[PDB]
């Protein structure tokens, strides 16, 4: 098992370094939502979070989106699950 | 592993050592043990213990049952495990 | 006054075990029962309601276990819709099944069914008569009660059967509640060793019962691993 | 519930509550209006 | 013995059964205070009847589109849509009138009496009138309060379709937030096939 | 034999408000109302005085079960906003694939005021507060590899927060236990033992095998963390589980038929540190979480409940006497059932060891991947433990003191273990007393004696390594006997326990994980200081402890309290008599000591082990000055305090800024407590006199008298002071310099 995922991580090695940066990006622009204006107060109603899962972020959706890119066909995904009840108070 | 094996036959005869030293009083017991004794060479029937509930002539329990069976896996473990540690 | 029944009474536990609790015969080896320093959820009355309603609950799990399984193995049901328990949507990574709605749509139908079922039944357990009072859409007058929440002689005994020994009915089926316990403890033991449904490992001990039990299956602890 | 809303008036709530708002809306104007080192004119 | 919110359960103490869709509801007792009783049973009736003004103007709108008679958008986006006036200033003329008429109410409601004179015209609404919250006189246009029996349980039809309209309006928001659709959209597409879409159907965990 | 059982009372007190609104219902001289601002200091005081709240004891074990419920809900939150910042405010998915190079970092400041600055370049493309706490090692040696992860058990613990509070709730309003309840210590230890340690240690052996045990070797194979398959991927499909340890293949029948040999492979005694993650093998973790949950549950039958196999503790104590001790332990069941203050002070006095214990071993055995490498998380972390570690010593003398003075009764303790205690006290006293003075004499003049030989030109007069040999030769012979301990005396063992007794240097990624430690004369002088610091602390305190009821000078002094400021000016003076004020001045040596202890700790590893090998030696981080300037109290101020204080004072205009602002923010709140410390309450009073004679020439007097702070709480305010301002400096100092230095 060891042998082929190592070759599957030289394989997928450069998306792999573009899902980290983009996660490493959204948690930094997490704090940094307001003051940019990505999730300001209409759109942070409800969780910011939320808005990020469902809605648009410049950040935080990216890595909504490439999370999940390019992962293991038959496991589900190692960043998230197919499905969850939403966070909690999109927290 | 089998039946008729070594490491079979010493826990069945730790079981049954065991069990029937506390059976016959010459293990401490659930109805007879140390608590509230005297010296070493006696044990005392336990009163708190005292017909806790049993169907044997001797009053030997079912949680009599379950420590003798739990030390005797224990010192079966202890004797077994003997002589496969690497070294 | 039988093996394996004076296992766990004592002196607390014949001290407040009469006899006259159906299926009453003594084994309380712990102090769960004792009506005095009784409180919250571990007084007996919660303890006897409950164990009633677990084994209910067993009998009903039980025989949906084995009757969808055996029904597709001999044939008296779809095949596709024989599934074992624990692949019949359950668990949906293990298995799943292609039903009229979404399994997720279908738990939510089931659960706002079951909310509106066992509300009503607590209800009964903390105010007995107050079920049959309310308007319940016309339905209160046969869901009144008995003042025994265990046992309400409305509707649900409307076949009126067991009424000429129902003492020995009662214990009849709290005996089997015990037994259907046990049994879909099993049930989910052994296909959480074996892999398999409760009906193939009854067979497979039936045939070869040397080398379709327990400390065989110890060696094969998955069978054919799903995830 | 009254005997709550008591509670809350009780010094530290409130002081907690006056502190909690005075420091949110101070932050807001250096947000709003950062880094003034004097009144303008 | 009236019916409550939960049978078996002893209606709250606080609660006597002297309101309209009085069902014994309080687990927290936030109404155990007779002054804030009647602050409450006011802060129920507003917004039972602003979520039931709110539910009407976001259904009409998307309902009139489906039909035919004229294009609107949704009820969220008619925030953006462009009308006369930016919402800055559309915002302050009602922010204006509404700081005019709800100090009407706020008075009506410290004294039942006050508020119930024309303060330009000399109209009187209802001549020492009491009840407070329901000023018939002044907002009863066809005299459907004009007999005590009619009265309560019209009351009582008012409370419940307005608690059911909050419940809407709560479900219109999470609704937008989870799918993006106005409400009436939603339902269609739920009725046409509840097994396929809807929360748990379109799997939107 | 009182049979063991649950007992309750059912719905003891009413949940309501009301007491809510009433401040100070727990007492009587608060219920009334504030007279004066002292009633404000006294309300929160006694808030958690629960046996001067009530006289019952069973109102008191209820609120103490129910205030514990409170605090395991305050810690699950606590470790819930821990997990949710893991997961959205920090860098973690980036550490794990360059755990050698990113900083770990789990707190973003928001862009306000400029204090965006502090957001440092932690590395992964990400900015924020990097963090020593060392979640980020312990989360990857728990097997999580994935952000999901850490918000799904952050919710967890949430959950769990909320049923701890729930739970406190329900068992002080709806199902309070009775007196009888809590004192069946028997049982108490039967399932602290089997059921909490032992099942606990069970179930984590059973998670470290399951799901770390294949996750941690996939990452030490080099596997991407986004391409490992998930936990439950190897907890149930046990043919992926073989395929990376092959043992799995025979599922459970090695274990149930004592062939346990098999198992060699994921249960290991390798001992050492990994040599790619330089942490503790997880394989050995694995195997010792499982012999501590075996002996754990073993041990907890020992005691007799409601059958009669077991022991009784009271009759153990009861046999347990001898010539020297009189009627011996007999007496001490009922001290230690029927009063909370005594078992509070033994289970302090223990946490506290322990909390010590803990340090030493993590700083010496690494147990997490990338921790030791990590200097700035393994720094915190034995400081952080060892400051735990006084602080409950001292808490438990405090305790030790209040049993003393409240529930010890003379008639229950006539001719025991304690009273005999009592009896001697003085001999007690007085040769520790003369112990302390001998150790202090003898270290301090083994560094003023160097100080001044050096600063007169006589370094050949100096107790340095080089003129006298003061060596360590007993840790020396123990370090010598654990380091050849896998060859004779451990021979099962594949490796020594630590690499620090000797051979064969541990470096992970050029920085050492792990470097043998010596031990030369500074190391001895420095053993000898703490020895001496700790012996006048436990001086201190068992001072207080043992003079809590009685002395020479005041003999009535168990009726003036266990916390009362003295007895007045008489007998010459009769200041801090109080256990109280023993514990004060315990707390301040306290802090000296491990004020100490933390920077040996600091200077030694710098200097002799922690540093990076660049296959010409060791480059250590302070160049191994230790050794020949750790026998001075210049070369402490010099090459420790003022060379290793150039990060945190240059560390203006980086993200270390915030560690500078609380260096100076700390040695003012010190020099702040030396206020309160330095002066008394008249003074205070006569100026509050003043300054309300002005309140009341403007009309502006308050309805509550200001008042002067007690004498009790002027020293309570300065010594909390003083250990904020001290240990909040060391922890700016410590933080700046081992991160900027890495
Ligand atoms: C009668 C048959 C029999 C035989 C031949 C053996 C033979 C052996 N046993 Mg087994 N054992 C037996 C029965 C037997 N045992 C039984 C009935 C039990 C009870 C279940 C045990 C439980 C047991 C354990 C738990 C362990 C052994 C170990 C060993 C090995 C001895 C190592 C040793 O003592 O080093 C000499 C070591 C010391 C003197 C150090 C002692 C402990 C130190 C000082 C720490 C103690 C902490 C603290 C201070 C103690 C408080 C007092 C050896 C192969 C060990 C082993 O296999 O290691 C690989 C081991 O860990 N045995
Ligand atoms: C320090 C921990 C602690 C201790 C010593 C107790 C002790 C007690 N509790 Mg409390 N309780 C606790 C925690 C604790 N509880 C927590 C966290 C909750 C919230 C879930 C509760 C909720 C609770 C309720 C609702 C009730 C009690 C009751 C009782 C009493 C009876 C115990 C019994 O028969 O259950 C023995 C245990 C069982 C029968 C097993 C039940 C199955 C559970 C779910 C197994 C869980 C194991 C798992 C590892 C723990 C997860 C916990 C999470 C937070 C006893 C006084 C009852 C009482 O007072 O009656 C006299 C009662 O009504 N407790
Ligand atoms: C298997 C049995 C078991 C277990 C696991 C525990 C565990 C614990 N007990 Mg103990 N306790 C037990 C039996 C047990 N108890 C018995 C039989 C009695 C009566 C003699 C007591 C009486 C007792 C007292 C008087 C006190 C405790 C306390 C504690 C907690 C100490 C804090 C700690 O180490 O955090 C470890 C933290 C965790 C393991 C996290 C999960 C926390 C939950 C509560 C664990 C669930 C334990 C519970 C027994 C099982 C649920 C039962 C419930 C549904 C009824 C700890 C959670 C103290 C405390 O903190 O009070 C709350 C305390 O004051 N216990
Ligand atoms: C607490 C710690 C812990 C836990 C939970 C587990 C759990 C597991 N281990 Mg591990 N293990 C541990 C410690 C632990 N281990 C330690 C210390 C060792 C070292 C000796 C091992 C060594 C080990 C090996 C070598 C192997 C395992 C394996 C397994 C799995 C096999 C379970 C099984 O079928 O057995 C039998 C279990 C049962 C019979 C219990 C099931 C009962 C169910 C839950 C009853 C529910 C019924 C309910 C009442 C009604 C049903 C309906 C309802 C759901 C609606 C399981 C995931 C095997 C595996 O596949 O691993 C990949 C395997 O080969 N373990
Ligand atoms: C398991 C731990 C434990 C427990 C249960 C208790 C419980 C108790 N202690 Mg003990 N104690 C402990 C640990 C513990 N303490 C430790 C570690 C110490 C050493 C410091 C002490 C020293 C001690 C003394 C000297 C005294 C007590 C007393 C008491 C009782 C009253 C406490 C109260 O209401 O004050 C409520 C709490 C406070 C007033 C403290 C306020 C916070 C202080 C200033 C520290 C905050 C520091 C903070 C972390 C830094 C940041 C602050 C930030 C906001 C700027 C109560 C029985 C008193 C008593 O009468 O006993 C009967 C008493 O005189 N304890
Ligand atoms: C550097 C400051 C300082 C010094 C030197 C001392 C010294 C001492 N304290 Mg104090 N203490 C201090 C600060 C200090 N304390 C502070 C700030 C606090 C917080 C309030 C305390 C709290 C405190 C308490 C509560 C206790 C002490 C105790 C002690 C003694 C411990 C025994 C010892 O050190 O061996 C002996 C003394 C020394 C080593 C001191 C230095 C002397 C050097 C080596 C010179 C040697 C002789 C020299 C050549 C001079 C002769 C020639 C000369 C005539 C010209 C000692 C007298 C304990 C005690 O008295 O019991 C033993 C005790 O119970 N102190
Ligand atoms: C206690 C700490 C300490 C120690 C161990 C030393 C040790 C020493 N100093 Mg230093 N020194 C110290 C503190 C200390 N100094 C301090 C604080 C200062 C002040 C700044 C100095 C200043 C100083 C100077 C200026 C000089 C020294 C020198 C010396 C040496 C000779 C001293 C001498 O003649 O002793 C005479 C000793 C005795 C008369 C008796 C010693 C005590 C006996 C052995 C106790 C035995 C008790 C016994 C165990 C009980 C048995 C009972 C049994 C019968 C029942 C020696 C290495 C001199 C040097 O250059 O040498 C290197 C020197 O010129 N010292
Ligand atoms: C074993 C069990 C309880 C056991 C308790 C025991 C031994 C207690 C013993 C003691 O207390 C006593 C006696 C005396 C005390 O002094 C000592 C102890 C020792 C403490 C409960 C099982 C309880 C079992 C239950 C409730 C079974 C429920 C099944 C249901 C609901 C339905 C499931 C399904 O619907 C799904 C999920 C999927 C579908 O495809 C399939 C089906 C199967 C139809
Ligand atoms: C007023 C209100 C909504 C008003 C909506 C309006 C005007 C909408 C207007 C618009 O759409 C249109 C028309 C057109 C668009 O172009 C513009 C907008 C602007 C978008 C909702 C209130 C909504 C109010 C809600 C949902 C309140 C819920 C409260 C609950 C459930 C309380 C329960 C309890 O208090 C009890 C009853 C008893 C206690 O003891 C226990 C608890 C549990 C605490
Ligand atoms: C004669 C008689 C009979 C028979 C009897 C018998 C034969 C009995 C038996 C009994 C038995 C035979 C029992 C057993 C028991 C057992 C047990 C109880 C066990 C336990 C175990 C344990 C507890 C374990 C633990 C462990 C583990 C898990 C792992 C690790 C290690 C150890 C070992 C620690 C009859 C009835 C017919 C009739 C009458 C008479
Ligand atoms: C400074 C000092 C005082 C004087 C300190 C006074 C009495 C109290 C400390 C001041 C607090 C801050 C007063 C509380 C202020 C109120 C809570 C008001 C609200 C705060 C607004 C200003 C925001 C003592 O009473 C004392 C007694 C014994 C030994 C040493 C000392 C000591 O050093």
């Amino acid at each position: 098992l060891t042998a082929d995922l190592l070759a599957r991580t030289e394989a997928n090695k450069s998306l792999n370094d573009q899902k980290r940066a983009a996660t490493s990006s959204a948690n930094f622009e997490r704090s940094r939502l307001v003051t940019d204006g990505f999730c300001q107060f209409p759109q942070n109603i409800f969780g910011c979070q939320n808005a990020a899962e469902k809605g648009s972020v410049k950040f935080l959706s990216d890595d909504m989106a490439i999370e999940c890119e390019g992962t293991a066909d038959g496991k589900t995904c190692s960043s998230k699950a197919p499905g969850a009840y939403p966070s909690f108070l999109g927290l | 592993w089998s039946i008729g094996s070594t490491e079979n036959m010493i826990v069945c005869f730790n079981t049954t050592a065991i069990l029937g030293a506390m059976r016959f009083g010459l293990m401490p017991s659930v109805k007879k043990n140390f608590n509230g004794a005297s010296s070493h060479t006696a044990m005392v029937e336990q009163a708190n213990a005292k017909t806790i509930g049993s169907r044997d002539p001797s009053g030997f329990t079912a949680v009599d049952v379950l420590a003798g069976g739990s030390l005797a896996t224990i010192i079966s473990a202890g004797e077994i495990l003997a002589g496969q540690v690497p070294y | 006054l039988a093996p394996l029944y004076v296992l766990g009474n004592s002196e607390q536990s014949l001290s407040y075990l009469d006899g006259s609790l159906p299926g009453d015969y003594g084994f309380d080896p712990l102090g769960l029962s004792d009506p005095e320093g009784a409180g919250g959820f571990v007084n007996p009355k919660w303890l006897a309601y409950s164990e009633l309603i677990h084994g209910r609950w067993a009998m009903l799990g039980v025989a949906g276990m084995v009757a969808p399984e055996v029904l597709g193995g001999m044939g008296i049901i779809p095949q596709e819709t024989g599934l074992v328990w624990f692949k019949a949507g359950m668990i949906p990574a293990q298995g799943t099944y292609d039903y009229w709605a979404s399994p997720f749509t279908i738990f939510w139908i089931n659960a706002f069914l079951m909310n509106i079922a066992e509300l009503r039944r607590a209800q009964d357990y903390w105010n007995p008569g107050s079920m049959g009072k309310q308007d319940f859409a016309g339905l209160e007058k046969m869901l009144g009660g008995s003042g025994d929440p265990a046992y309400p002689g409305g509707f649900f005994n409307f076949m009126k059967q067991g009424e000429k020994d129902m003492a020995a009915m009662k214990t009849k089926e709290i005996k089997n509640g015990r037994l259907a316990m046990m049994a879909c403890f099993g049930c989910g033991a052994q296909a959480c060793m074996t892999g398999e449904g409760p009906v193939k490992n009854l067979v497979d001990h039936v045939i070869d019962p040397f080398g379709h039990n327990l400390l065989v299956n110890f060696s094969q602890i998955g069978g054919v691993s799903p995830f | 519930m009254k005997n709550f809303q008591i509670y809350l008036s009780t010094a530290p709530v409130l002081a907690a509550v006056w502190f909690t708002v005075l420091a949110g809306i101070l932050i807001e104007l250096n947000r709003f209006f950062p880094d003034a080192l004097s009144f303008p004119l | 013995e009236r019916p409550v919110w939960y049978p078996g359960k002893a209606p709250a103490p606080h609660l006597d059964g002297s309101l309209p869709g009085d069902f014994g509801f309080d687990p927290l007792s936030l109404s155990a205070d007779p002054e804030m009783r009647k602050w409450m049973v006011q802060a129920e009736l507003q917004h039972a009847r602003w979520a039931m003004l709110g539910v009407a103007g976001a259904v009409a709108p998307e309902l009139l589109t489906k039909i035919g008679v004229a294009d609107l958008p949704n009820w969220v986006d008619a925030g953006t849509y462009q009308y006369w006036a930016p919402a800055g200033p559309l915002f302050f003329i009602q922010m204006a009138m509404f700081n005019w008429a709800e100090v009407r109410r706020w008075q009506d409601m410290k004294n039942p009496g006050s508020m119930n004179t024309d303060p330009l015209f000399g109209y009187n609404s209802n001549d020492t009138n009491t009840d407070v919250g329901y000023p018939g006189g002044l907002f009863d246009k066809l005299g459907y309060a004009k007999d005590p029996a009619k009265a309560k349980e019209l009351k009582l039809k008012e409370i419940k379709n307005g608690r059911l309209a909050m419940v809407a309006f709560l479900g219109i928001c999470a609704q937008y937030v989870q799918t993006g659709q106005g409400p009436v959209e939603n339902l269609f597409s739920h009725i046409a096939s509840p097994g396929s879409v809807g929360y748990f159907g379109s799997q939107g965990l | 034999i009182k049979t063991v059982k649950i007992v309750v009372d059912r719905d003891p007190v009413p949940t309501s408000f009301e007491k809510w609104a009433k401040p100070g219902h727990f007492s009587r001289t608060l219920a009334k109302g504030p007279a004066t601002t002292t009633w404000v200091w006294d309300l929160h005081a006694d808030a958690h005085d629960f046996d001067s709240h009530t006289t019952d004891l069973e109102d008191i074990s209820r609120k103490v079960f129910s205030a514990h419920f409170g605090q395991l809900g305050v810690i699950f939150i606590w470790l819930s906003g821990m997990y949710f910042h893991g997961a959205r405010f920090s860098n973690y998915e980036a550490w794990l694939s360059d755990p050698t190079h990113i900083k770990p970092s789990a707190q973003v400041v928001w862009p306000i005021v400029g204090q965006e600055i502090l957001n440092g370049d932690v590395g992964g493309g990400f900015q924020g507060v990097q963090i020593t706490s060392g979640f980020f090692q312990l989360w990857r040696g728990s097997g999580i590899t994935s952000e999901l992860q850490l918000y799904s058990t952050a919710i967890g613990a949430l959950i769990c927060a909320g049923l701890m509070f729930f739970a406190g709730w329900w068992h002080y309003h709806k199902a309070a236990p009775k007196l009888e309840w809590f004192q069946n210590v028997e049982s108490m230890m039967n399932h602290h033992l089997a059921g909490l340690l032992g099942l606990g240690s069970l179930a984590w052996a059973g998670h470290q095998i399951h799901i770390a045990l294949p996750v941690n070797t996939l990452l030490d194979a080099g596997v991407d963390p986004k391409e490992i398959p998930l936990p439950h991927e190897f907890m149930l499909n046990r043919a992926l589980m073989a395929e990376l340890y092959p043992s799995f293949a025979k599922g459970l029948t090695p274990f149930f038929t004592f062939n346990w040999t098999e198992y060699s492979d994921f249960l290991t005694f390798r001992g050492g540190l990994n040599p790619v993650t330089g942490g503790l093998w997880l394989t050995d973790m694995a195997h010792h979480h499982l012999a501590i949950a075996v002996l754990f549950l073993v041990a907890g039958h020992q005691y007799r409940t409601n059958w009669g196999i077991g022991h009784s503790m009271k009759e153990i104590l009861e046999a347990h006497k001898g010539p020297f001790t009189g009627e011996g332990h007999k007496g001490l069941y009922e001290i230690l059932t029927t009063s909370w203050h005594a078992q509070l002070a033994i289970n302090l006095a223990l946490m506290g060891s322990l909390s010590i214990i803990v340090s030493h071993h993590m700083y010496s055995m690494p147990p997490y991947p990338y921790l030791a490498t990590d200097y700035g998380t393994q720094l915190s972390l034995f400081t952080h433990h060892m400051w735990i570690g006084g602080f409950c010593i001292c808490g438990a003398a405090a305790h030790a003191a209040i049993f003393m003075v409240r529930d010890y009764d003379p008639a229950t303790n006539y001719n025991n273990v304690l009273d005999r205690v009592l009896r001697h006290r003085d001999a007690i006293i007085s040769h520790l007393n003369w112990v302390c003075i001998f150790l202090g004499f003898h270290s301090f003049g083994l560094y003023i004696h160097n100080d001044t030989m050096s600063a007169l030109g006589r370094p050949q007069d100096m107790f340095s390594d080089t003129a006298i040999q003061l060596q360590p030769i007993f840790a020396q012979f123990v370090q010598h006997t654990h380091a050849l301990a896998p060859e004779l005396t451990a021979p099962t063992a594949a490796g020594s326990t630590s690499a620090s007794w000797g051979g064969d240097i541990v470096a992970v990624g050029g920085k050492i994980a792990m470097m043998p430690i010596s031990l030369g004369t500074s190391d001895f002088m420095v053993h000898h200081i703490h020895a001496f610091t700790i012996h006048v602390t436990v001086l201190i305190l068992l001072k207080g402890v043992l003079f809590a009821r009685s002395s020479r000078l005041i003999p009535d002094k168990a009726n003036l309290g266990f916390r009362f400021p003295c007895d007045g000016p008489g007998r010459g003076g009769t200041c801090q008599v109080s256990a109280w004020d023993h514990v004060f001045l315990g707390l301040f040596w306290m802090y000296n000591s491990i004020s100490i202890v933390i920077f040996h700790f600091s200077w030694k590893m710098q200097s002799d082990v922690w540093g990076s090998v660049t296959g010409n030696g060791v480059s250590h981080i302070t160049g191994g000055n230790f050794a020949q300037s750790a026998n001075t109290i210049n070369g402490w101020l010099r090459d420790f305090l003022w060379a290793q204080s150039s990060q945190v004072i240059q560390s203006y205009g980086s993200a270390l800024s915030a560690y500078g602002l609380i260096f100076l923010g700390a040695h003012f709140i010190w020099a702040f407590s030396l206020m309160f410390l330095f002066s008394g309450r008249g003074y205070w009073q006569e100026l509050i006199e003043s300054i309300v004679w002005a309140h009341n020439k403007l009309k502006v007097a308050p309805a509550i008298q200001p008042r002067a702070l007690s004498i009790t709480q002027g020293r309570a305010v300065g010594v909390a002071h003083y250990l904020l301002g001290g240990i909040a400096t060391t922890w700016s100092f410590f933080l700046a310099r081992i991160i900027a230095v890495g």
